């Protein structure tokens, strides 16, 4: 059969992953320009919205040194690729939630919707890779909201997912800090309540 | 904006560290016990970040001058560069390559670092670089020591370099550790040895190369990187 | 009624697939964790049903007519013959063999088959027939065709037949699937690498038979199969 | 030492058994003679009982595509070896637990009792091999009545188990069906309260 | 009009099968007994049609498509793609690639073949592609099913399909056959026995190619062609 | 030596090659654009003819499922190689002999005088492949005319034919049907009479 | 694939041939029962006739040292397996061409008609081998008669050879010897008007 050459193996991101992908976070100076936390800028269109979680590992506890990279549309459905910080809006960001910050946090907009390959509507989510010491290749899941259970229910790709209690774990519930728009999405690495991870 | 026009060979999970690798001890309680999900590959999947136009430093991929404090970091100076093409050998073009290390001495510029070789004044261990049109990129940088962890009772990291790539798209991305030609510690790390195939450690070995080092000055290392492949959607929903 | 003279060799769990093999994705909710518990056989254990008076139709074995809709299904005719013996090399007469499989393009006959191959309207995909005196079975099928399922995001089953043998007791029962001489998918699907030896999954494997092939009209496959050896008791219970 | 011809490797049934032992339960057209659930014509000697339960995951999911096999003696302790569709009664059955009745169901007699090979007596039993998608080689299990408590503490087979907690997941539990003497077997595949299987 | 240009490398006579094959037993009568007559090249034999322009139909390669009769064929959904190079490895773009064969079971929709297995009343068996500028060509179709015919008394051709390639010049022009990776059938047939060399025969075998497969779709092989090297003329006529 | 990649080797056209190539001649649906037997559309230049012939075995029976195809300069000695159905002229053409057509033609213009590579002109003549099951490559030769004697005595390549009796098996010996100059040319593949093929 | 044992190969019968098959046509004494040319006694059932021929090698040689073996059916078309000089008629018989007698002669009757495995009726054929220094392994053919025209024109074998003209070489020539009725089956081995061979 055709072999092609071998993908280089991945390795974990370590517990220092902060020094080079989290300036700021493991508080070392910062360059000029950096990938963070805030994919909107407060004038760009859409539902402001206010993102938060943390991330436990199979024991129950606190996973503090993970580092999250995060991939949307915008509020019209689409996936902006020029990164830019001049931008109003950019479809990446990164955080993390560190030994001082136990939760993390993103600051965008709710995006609209996408379709697959097929031609279907995928409801709003959002991609996520999660990164951390005891990782040795990420993971990656998405992350879907609560006020969204008619186009929930058709996903097709939440659909994927055999029993219907796992499609929860993918559900971020909606809440209100400092009066404005929250969802929470705490991921669950191991054991009771296990976060769907993705392979694609 | 990005249109839905690219697939990517799947993974190989058997070529890369499967999650639960209970020698590295760490591993065990942050792998997950249930089956990841297949699901077909969207323009959610096929797209990512394109950081052309991210604003750059003169020197963020010097770390020998990058964080300086009036001096020349301790250490063997040496270039660490390569290629980074897909599984069909075409060059990844304008992509994102990060990296980060320990100093001389194996000590991390972290908070949270406490192993006793002391701290470099001249040197802060993180550098990036936009690889050309060809797919090349370099660092200059020195040489990273190596630094015992709590693992095992005597577990010492052989010495290297983290590396990120982005790549194309949210599908090709991927964090890595570049290692270094004959060190004795390789086969002794069970971070290493969380990859099961002896070819597949092979690949995380820069070699030594003294046609890239300038002479009187630094010695080179050729680290070349391979993400998954893309293709052309081709027959598709008919 | 049925009597207690027999004893069978111990089954080697290490020769058949452990329950938790994780490539296999859905083995990891459904394999155990305790242990098995280990007991003596008694007569609960040697015994089992003689279908010698089961009312088989004509057709029971022959795929090509006994689904019947107008005509003749579409895809290579072959025979499947072969011999039950235990592992003493013994024929296990007139012992019940069930077989079912997907079509010529990978379609299964059921609800849940949702693949887009299409169904053929000339064939169901189930055949029984009982050993002769020797040990001798024989089906009359089309060689069906590999399906895509999802495990990994591309994984293929190799063409397969599944296979039920009773045998003469409910501890030599066993079900197994049969794959083709040569075809390329058979060292890359997680079902078959659940066996860990590879001696074990040649024995899977049914081999093209030339001489037992009609001329003119089809193919031969020979796929024999060992059910665990029997035994009379001796000195038990003094 | 001495080696003889291996065993034949098991496999996974496959999510498809049904088409090939179940015609009925996979809504497909049946031939003359199909090997089923009824173990008893109602005119058959002893105590008249329907069985039956649900087969789980380790997640605590039910199992909508298992197959089971039973084997039992007859009202006097014996075992009917000659099967056939117009004995009165069959050692011998099948049940599958489907999409459309996610609960495996049997009809039969309550067993009599029959010795081991040392001539001690086992508490009435019936003997099952379970198969699904995702179990490479068959489960054997035996069911046990809980109205028999003299018997199961006697029982030189459920005695092996060496810790009692376990010996209760082998025992199903009486209730009624329409008056119609019943008793629920529920399988636990893994997990907490996982039922225990045998080797032999 | 066309200019002679090109000479092409000598074809290797020993290398392609001889015309005198015995076992293949109407070669016997189809051979001549008279040695070939050797002839410089010139501008008849270095120039050739072009198909740039043909008008191809839209499914023209594709033939899950192109017979259509309300439905799909039954059979192993596959495409079968490559590339066409020279011997110098330079690829041959703009060239036309033909290809006929069965359906599933192995009957060519023909008068003659009155094989007992059915026709496929959704396919044709037949496809044109022009190649790219790469050299690149694909189909869509079925793997055909093998055919017994009347050479010995039980000869099967093992699976294929055939391939008519035009190259740059009629110089280059060849017609072969394409065979399916581990057919066990492929090296008892006579007509692929008339290939002397055993490294002959593996160039005419097609690779399963995982990498250009639809994921719950279809599958893919991957079949390269090479035709005569071309060079430019040099120190001709002085 | 310098070894180059070996090409790929020949296989015969097979019983069936009429399917994929004679599409017409099969008795099986045309496309809208098929390449056949009409080199010369009613209007182009030069002296209009048609060729004919039948292939031989060598048992001197006939070729029934022979394919041949065609390529010659245009009247005026010009290879035209732009394929096009429009063009009044086409240089390459393609015929076979079938079980209803034990007989090839071809329609079609003489030639006109091209050069070789050393700048003398060789005779008009058509090239000839000739494909069918039993050939396992094909064979390559050239028809020639009967009524260019002079030019057929000079030419460099039918001059390379030691024998001269070799020489006549390819020239072609002219006749009418029905009002219209024809030429005919048989293939004897073996034996008696036995056609010069080439190697180049 | 499965490989059997190998068949023992053959090797050609040699010059001498005669000695231990044909023991009389070698001038040697025989025993008290030898298998000869004479599958009919005159009280036998059916058409009684006389069957006689000549081998050619392919120079148009006589080869006057073969050996051949014939079997066939009786008038009813039944084969008589059981071989007893006791019988009326013996579905087998032996005969040779020596350096004294370069013709063989076989006494026996007309066949009566076989039908083929599909249950098509064959033309009466009498089935031979021929044997002799020189062969390697033995050559099959088929003798069948002139006056059968009708049924020869039916037969599924003859009509499995491709070629019209070669049947033709199987068909043995009505005529007179003597007041009986005979037929004259002549064998080319090779050259022109070759006999046809089979394979089986
Ligand atoms: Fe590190
Ligand atoms: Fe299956
Ligand atoms: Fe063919
Ligand atoms: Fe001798």
């Amino acid at each position: 059969p055709i072999e092609l050459l071998p993908e280089t193996p991945s390795q974990t991101a370590g517990p220092y992953v902060h020094i080079g992908l989290a300036l700021e976070a493991a508080g070392n100076p910062t360059r000029d320009q950096e990938i963070w936390n805030r994919l909107a800028k407060p004038d760009a269109p859409g539902e402001h919205i206010l993102l938060l979680g943390q991330v436990y590992d199979g024991n129950g506890h606190l996973v503090r040194d993970s580092f999250l990279e995060v991939w949307q549309a915008d509020a019209n459905g689409e996936y902006q690729d020029a990164y830019n910080l001049e931008n109003a809006f950019n479809s990446f960001g990164r955080t993390a939630t560190t030994f001082d910050a136990g939760e993390w946090t993103l600051h965008t907009v709710k995006p609209g919707v996408v379709n697959n390959a097929a031609g279907v509507p995928m409801a709003p989510h959002i991609n996520i890779s999660l990164f951390a010491r005891g990782i040795n290749i990420h993971l990656h899941t998405r992350l879907y909201f609560d006020d969204e259970a008619q186009a929930n229910a058709k996903c097709p790709v939440l659909n994927l997912i055999e029993q219907p209690q796992r499609r929860e774990t993918l559900i971020a519930k909606r809440c209100e800090v400092d009066g404005k728009t929250a969802y929470r999405f705490d991921i669950r690495i191991q054991g009771e309540g296990e976060t769907v991870f993705f392979d694609f | 904006p990005a249109q839905d026009n690219s697939r990517f060979v799947i993974r190989d999970r058997n070529w890369h560290p499967k999650a639960l690798t209970p020698d590295y001890k760490t591993s065990i309680a942050r792998s997950p016990r249930q089956a990841l999900v297949s699901i077909p590959q969207s323009i959610s999947e096929t797209t990512g970040p394109n950081f052309s136009h991210l604003g750059f430093g003169a020197h963020d991929h010097d770390l020998l001058l990058n964080f300086n404090n009036g001096g020349l970091p301790i250490g063997e100076r040496i270039i660490v560069a390569g290629r980074v093409v897909d599984q069909y050998g075409k060059p990844v073009p304008n992509t994102l390559v990060e990296m980060w290390q320990a100093n001389a001495g194996g000590r991390c510029r972290h908070k949270n670092d406490r192993y006793l070789a002391p701290l470099d004044p001249n040197f802060g261990g993180v550098g990036r670089c936009l690889t050309d049109s060809d797919g090349y990129y370099s660092f200059r940088t020195i040489k990273p020591g190596p630094y015992p962890w709590r693992n095992g009772p005597n577990d010492w990291r052989p010495a290297h370099i983290h590396f990120g790539i982005s790549g194309p798209s949210i599908a090709t991305k991927l964090i890595t550790q570049l290692y270094f030609e004959g060190d004795p510690l390789i086969p002794m790390c069970p971070i290493v040895k969380s990859i099961a195939n002896p070819e597949a450690v092979q690949q995380l070995i820069a070699k030594l190369d003294m046609n890239n080092a300038n002479p009187m000055d630094c010695l080179a290392y050729r680290f070349d990187i391979v993400l998954r492949g893309q293709r052309k959607t081709h027959f598709e929903n008919c």
